[PDB]
């Protein structure tokens, strides 16, 4: 099977130079096909950056064709993408991919163009206000929120409770995100079966379990 | 240069159900090709070549076309093929582009929205923040309203809203609403109430927490 991985620095900051690095497992790089690199904005726009042909030779997207430059190391079996200048608009998730016709993907790296900073997250509990009538499910959650950059890893006792969880899209608070998971168990486990959420965060290196008791009195 | 124009742009189908999904080049292309996308997932190839099928695809896909009208078409659409669809084009290097996708989502009965909130915890107002959260969960349609009262009138800044998309297992979509505030205005009132409404019921599901509690 061929194999296509990329990699490279999650965090940018503008008008610096950024450089993803896709290596390939299964298949040489010089023997046919054209290799790709592509890339996703928010909401789905993919857009084709330019291509090393087996040979050699690059193709670039005329749009980007100062500002960025593939390369290669035939001897790591590599090709490279290199971009100038970073703008905030190039915060999108970069794709390589074997060419013509494109399948074999890599499984996407995400690039953050930001002058923010690497802050971990502040996990708060969320319980029942006592409120009125409703039901016999408990709902409730942790809201995970301050941090830079996306993403964090939500899961509830540890990946034991799997269904009734629905982690919430993270949205920018004030330039650092905010996201929230809500679980819903059965009243009679609450609180006799503990209910916990494990939040972590990669690029601040930060696990913190959250333990959901009853609140107050 | 050359412009991919995809239609329709939101889609929902029933499982057992035919799929026809159009994909519009505004000048001639030599072929077209489609591509699927999970969230979270990277693009796979579904048709090469206007209708050549890939190497991993069942065969309840299907793709059409002369030149600028092509069209990729599910059979009878499974659940798993709930997705974003794309085409890409090749024509004379201008460069290569994509469309924007067409969403395909399930169909089911309309749900109603299990309201809940929560007032911020006191590991939270340590910090001099205060945010109330109210859990929109596990509806269908998608279309919801939420409306935050704290102590009676309509408030709109603050508000933060995020959905998630349709559920894995039981179809359905829930939504955050986090009304956030600092500790102070949070203590200068008593009622926070979340207030939604949903097609499945003409009066408002309204859940309202009051700041003298236990
Ligand atoms: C290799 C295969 C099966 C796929 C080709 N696809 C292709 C082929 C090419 N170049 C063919 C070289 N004249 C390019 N390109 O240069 O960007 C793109 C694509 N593509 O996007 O799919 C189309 C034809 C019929 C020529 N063939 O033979």
């Amino acid at each position: 099977d061929v194999q296509l991985q990329e990699s490279g620095p999650g965090l940018v900051k503008p008008s610096q130079s950024q450089s993803l690095t896709c290596t390939v497992t299964g298949y040489s790089i010089t023997s046919d096909y054209a290799w790709n690199w592509i890339r996703q904005f928010p909401g789905n726009k993919l857009e084709w950056m330019g291509y090393m042909s087996y040979s050699g030779s690059t193709r670039y997207n005329p749009s980007l064709r100062s500002r960025i430059s593939i390369t290669r190391d035939t001897s790591k079996n590599q090709f490279f993408l290199q971009l100038k200048s970073v703008t905030t608009e190039d915060t999108a998730t970069y794709f390589c991919a074997r060419g013509w016709p494109l399948a074999y993907w890599g499984q996407g790296t995400q690039v953050s163009v930001s002058e923010a900073k690497t802050t971990p997250p502040s996990v708060y509990p969320l319980a029942p206000g006592s409120a009125a009538q409703t039901n016999s499910m408990v709902t409730l959650g942790c809201l995970v929120k301050g941090y830079f950059p996306e993403p964090v890893t939500v899961t509830w006792n540890s990946g034991s409770l799997s269904s009734g969880v629905h982690t919430f899209p993270a949205v920018l608070q004030s330039d650092l995100y905010t996201l929230s998971s809500s679980v819903t168990v059965p009243s009679s486990p609450r609180p006799s079966e503990t209910v916990t959420c494990n939040v972590a965060h990669p690029a601040s290196s930060t696990k913190v379990d959250k333990k959901i008791v009853p609140r107050d009195c | 240069q050359i412009v991919l124009t995809q239609s329709p742009a939101i889609m929902s189908a029933s499982p057992g159900e035919k799929v026809t999904m159009t994909c519009s080049a505004s000048s001639s292309v030599y072929y077209m090709y489609w591509y699927q996308q999970k969230p979270g997932s990277s693009p796979r190839l579904l048709i090469y070549d206007t209708s050549n099928l890939a190497s991993g695809v069942p065969v309840r896909f299907s793709g059409s076309g002369s030149g600028t009208s092509y069209s990729l078409t599910i059979s009878r659409m499974e659940a798993e093929d709930a997705a974003t669809y794309y085409c890409q084009q090749w024509s004379s290097y201008p460069p290569i582009t994509f469309g924007v996708g067409t969403k395909l989502e399930l169909k089911r009965a309309d749900a109603a929205p299990t309201v809940s909130i929560f007032p911020p915890s006191s590991e939270q107002l340590t910090s001099g923040g205060a945010s109330v959260v109210c859990f929109l969960n596990n509806f269908y349609p998608k279309d919801i309203n939420v409306k935050w009262k704290i102590d009676g009138s309509e408030r709109q800044n603050g508000v933060l809203n995020s959905w998630t998309d349709q559920d894995s297992k039981d179809s359905t979509y829930s939504m955050s609403s986090t009304l956030t505030l600092t500790k102070d205005e949070y203590e200068r009132h008593n009622s926070y109430t979340c207030e939604a409404t949903h097609k499945t019921s003409t009066s408002p599901i309204v859940k309202s927490f009051n700041r003298n509690e236990c």
